[PDB]
């Protein structure tokens, strides 16, 4: 549907960093650690996809 | 490598609309394994698996409703029934129970949704 | 299991003090046969397979989809202002078993009270558990079998 | 009283009870899955605004 | 005219709900006697009730 | 985690109301930025009057500058910031508190949440498509 | 069978009210349904309701909200008065005119778009016509409809492509205007709020048709002259126009120049006389009150 411009890398850039400093698991809870422990612990268990009992 | 996704498909886009054909491209060739530079290519190299998920789930959906429409309006007609039963190598399937016979619909409807495909 | 069958013999106990034309009880096959024999004998008007809802009106089979969410429903009888079945006890209790010879059920059923049993009243009812088979005690005699004692109906 | 009290699943009827649960499991991970890009979608539209530099 | 003590089964409830899930098992309402619904006065309701307001 | 600090700056000159709270912000700002935090908003409150004439360092203030700041960092950078706000002269009184993240990523400040904002997407689309 | 008697029952062709049976707010149109019993069954306490209604009630009018309560008794007043404020408004013969000219809604007239270029304005009412809606409950308008405008997704985008290519190729302002007129052509078909519970025209308080004149011995009446009280002796702050007492309504009145002097005597006691008015005309607002617009008539 095209014929202001593109926005500069760097620009693009700030935005993968705001995003990754956002989510990083480093600037989270200590929950959110302990979460992904008990999935990485529950697949190394499992019987089969989705064995969570 | 400093080199980053959003910069190498800057790149593979720009190259492509502008005839560029910098060495960096070459090694864009090799960082990714991506010989040809089309428009086809940079939609290949950022493809997310849920995409493959979506369409598994509607597989699965389809095979399940399948099943059940084929086998409600097979025990619907009692007539189509039977028929249905000797064509797929039942011996006087007339002569069967509800649960006897009903069992071999199931396992018959699920072979003909499920081995040919 | 008896703790299931104590629970229904105290449920019919409280359903006919307040007069429930109607009730349910669990699905299981002692249940089921209790059940038939206080049909069988007099004290309930009617006993039919339904679910958690009620009495099925149809015939619904019974499988592993469905057989948490199945019930027996019992009738109870009410006549001239009493209730037929008025009381329900174990005998045989989950933390003290008894298992009889026939020759101590000729006993009970004669007037001698047999391991703190009390004999057998005029006009009451008592179960007899035998090879998962639930009898009269008078039947259990007839047939020569030993067996545990498991609830008196009056 | 001579009905039988529990008539067993006949391997057809658990192979179409396994599909079914099966795709309930994978259909509530797609649709987490998604919500969380679309979560991801609405951020990268406003890290425009935020300050790491 | 509706009916009072009817339990709809999973095996009536074949097609998925307006979520996308299969019902593959009794849940909890389903589990729970219901006895007393047989006792209630049922409470009598008319459309025309509806258009008189 | 999301945080949302409320500073009171001290209005020492007249002339520059706004001189020690951007000064401020600018050093809290650079705390954050350079501890892999983010800083999502700066709202200023404007020059109000404080309930009461408070005290700080040996001295007595009976107005301020209020400003709000939310920003994104760890626990441990958080308490950082809030020592060095304890210790300023210039902060009157500063309180930080947390903003749940759980249900959704994108959190307006309380401010703007109490107009019914909810999200800075809501804010941003509301200076786009109608501004 | 005894439910279908009862579904058609007297009892059941009143509609249920709990609406408080002391209101002390503003009053503009009736709230109960009025209950009258005949002479013969007041004799015996007998109204058709539950219980008898206490003998020392000698009124043969009530409003009621509840048949019987935990309290034991019947919750009602002993009043019918808003049936003489109808009949009172009958007498007076002005027949209740639009102020804005619109259709009568007691006829069915052939009606057109004109009106339905506002597509956009009341498609979104649905969700916006939300002022008093719970705070929830109207949020679940947000992810409820979402998921049913998100189900017209495959329609929309081949309509589009089929019929408008050339907007979606230059620009979107028709484009909206396609969306806009698309959910309303597939939501006619739907019933959202199918029956509107907006009051109807006059509501029922007059079914009379302007026009007629009315005949008497005297020749044709051309004003109608009413009796009235006047409640303040200051106009309405802010208002030109003072207030009127006339048949059970409160109007505005106009005077031809000056205020009769009685009202400086009088002072706040003016409400105590009574005086000619002439009703000039009546118009309904939207909240379902009559605009009574009334003139001074004095002595000349």
């Amino acid at each position: 549907s095209g014929l202001v411009g593109i926005e500069d890398i760097e620009k693009l850039e700030d935005r993968r960093e705001a995003i990754l400093r956002i989510l990083s698991m480093r600037n989270s809870e200590n929950k959110n650690a302990i979460k992904m422990a008990v999935e990485l612990a529950r697949k190394e268990f499992e019987r089969f996809p989705g064995d969570t009992g | 490598e400093k080199t980053t996704l959003l910069r190498d498909i800057r790149t593979i886009q720009d190259a492509l609309s502008s005839g560029s054909t910098p060495k960096e491209l070459l090694e864009i060739k090799q960082r990714y394994g991506i010989q040809d530079f089309s428009q086809e290519t940079v939609r290949q190299l950022l493809q997310l698996d849920i995409s493959g998920l979506e369409v598994n789930l509607e597989k699965q959906r389809s095979l399940i409703d399948r099943i059940q429409t084929r086998l409600s309006e097979l025990l619907s007609n009692d007539l189509k029934c039977d028929q249905f039963l000797k064509d797929h190598g039942v011996e006087d399937p007339l002569t069967l129970k509800k649960n006897i016979k009903k069992n071999l619909l199931r396992k018959h409807v699920m072979m003909d949704m499920q081995q040919p495909s | 299991s008896l703790v299931k069958l104590a629970n229904t013999c105290a449920h019919l106990q409280n359903c006919s003090k307040v007069r429930v034309a109607l009730t349910s009880i669990p699905y299981t096959k002692l249940q089921l046969q209790f059940a038939y024999n206080l049909y069988q004998q007099g004290f309930l008007s009617s006993l039919q397979k339904g679910s958690t809802m009620g009495p099925d009106k149809d015939f619904v089979e019974v499988t592993p989809d469905n057989i948490s969410t199945r019930r027996l429903w019992v009738g109870l009888k009410y006549r001239d202002n009493k209730p037929v079945l008025s009381s329900c006890k174990l005998i045989s209790k989950p933390n003290s078993r008894i298992h009889l010879p026939m020759e101590d059920m000729k006993k009970l059923c004669s007037g001698v009270t047999i391991r703190n049993i009390k004999p057998l009243q005029p006009g009451e009812l008592i179960l007899v558990r035998a090879h998962n088979n639930i009898m009269d005690i008078n039947e259990a005699i007839s047939k020569k079998l030993d067996g545990e004692v498991l609830c008196r109906v009056k | 009283m001579s009905q039988p009290l529990l008539r067993n699943r006949s391997p057809e009827e658990s192979e179409l009870l396994k599909l079914k649960r099966n795709y309930n499991r994978s259909l509530l991970n797609f649709q987490a899955h998604k919500k969380k890009l679309n979560e991801l979608l609405n951020l990268y539209h406003v890290a425009n605004e935020f300050i790491v530099t | 005219g509706h009916i009072i003590g009817k339990l709809v089964d999973v095996t009536e409830q074949p097609h998925a709900n307006n979520k996308g899930l299969y019902k593959t098992r009794p849940n909890s309402s389903d589990k729970r006697v219901g006895v007393k619904r047989l006792y209630r006065p049922p409470k009598l309701t008319y459309v025309e009730d509806r258009l008189r307001s | 985690m999301l945080y949302e600090l409320i500073g009171l700056v001290r209005i020492t000159n007249s002339n520059a109301p706004k001189l020690e709270a951007k000064e401020l912000s600018s050093t809290i700002g650079k705390l954050i930025i350079q501890n892999r935090g983010v800083v999502r908003d700066i709202v200023p409150m404007g020059i109000r009057y404080l309930p009461k004439i408070m005290k700080k360092d040996q001295e007595k203030h009976f107005r301020a500058y209020h400003f709000l700041m939310l920003f994104d960092s760890s626990a441990a950078v958080q308490s950082e910031i809030l020592r060095t706000l304890k210790k300023d002269p210039r902060v009157i009184r500063s309180s930080i508190v947390k903003v749940d993240l759980d249900k959704q990523l994108d959190r307006a400040s309380s401010l703007h949440r109490s107009l019914g904002k909810k999200s800075i997407l809501e804010l941003v689309n509301e200076d786009y498509q109608s501004i | 069978t005894l439910a279908e008697l009862l579904g058609r029952s007297r009892i059941a062709q009143v509609a249920n009210n709990h609406k408080p049976l002391t209101y002390t707010g503003k009053k503009f149109h009736p709230t109960h349904q009025i209950i009258e019993t005949k002479p013969s069954t007041l004799y015996r306490q007998e109204w058709g309701l539950k219980s008898a209604i206490p003998s020392k009630i000698k009124s043969r009018y009530l409003v009621y909200n509840d048949l019987d309560t935990l309290e034991r008794i019947t919750t009602f007043e002993p009043r019918g008065g808003t049936q003489w404020n109808r009949l009172r408004f009958q007498e007076m013969g002005v027949p209740i005119v639009s102020n804005i000219g619109r259709q009568n809604p007691f006829f069915k007239y052939i009606s057109r778009p004109e009106d339905e270029s506002h597509a956009k304005l009341s498609l979104f009412k649905e969700m916006k016509g939300d002022t008093d809606i719970s705070p929830a409950a109207m949020k679940k308008r947000l992810k409820k409809i979402t998921a049913l405008i998100r189900s017209f997704q495959d329609e929309f985008k081949e309509w589009l492509v089929e019929n408008h290519p050339d907007e979606l190729k230059l620009n979107s302002n028709k484009l909206e205007d396609y969306v806009v007129k698309f959910l309303n052509k597939k939501l006619e078909t739907k019933t959202n709020k199918k029956f509107n519970t907006e009051i109807i025209g006059t509501g029922g308080l007059s079914y009379s048709l302007p026009g007629k004149l009315k005949n008497s011995p005297n020749g044709v009446i051309q004003r109608t002259v009413v009796p009235g009280r006047i409640l303040n002796v200051v106009k309405e702050n802010n208002d030109n126009k003072w207030l009127a007492a006339i048949g059970g309504f409160v109007a505005d009145v106009v005077f031809f120049q000056s205020p009769p002097s009685s009202f400086n005597s009088m002072g706040d006691f003016i409400r105590m006389k009574t005086f000619l008015f002439e009703i000039l005309e009546a118009s309904m607002e939207k909240n379902g009150s009559v605009s009574m617009h009334a003139r001074l008539l004095e002595p000349q």
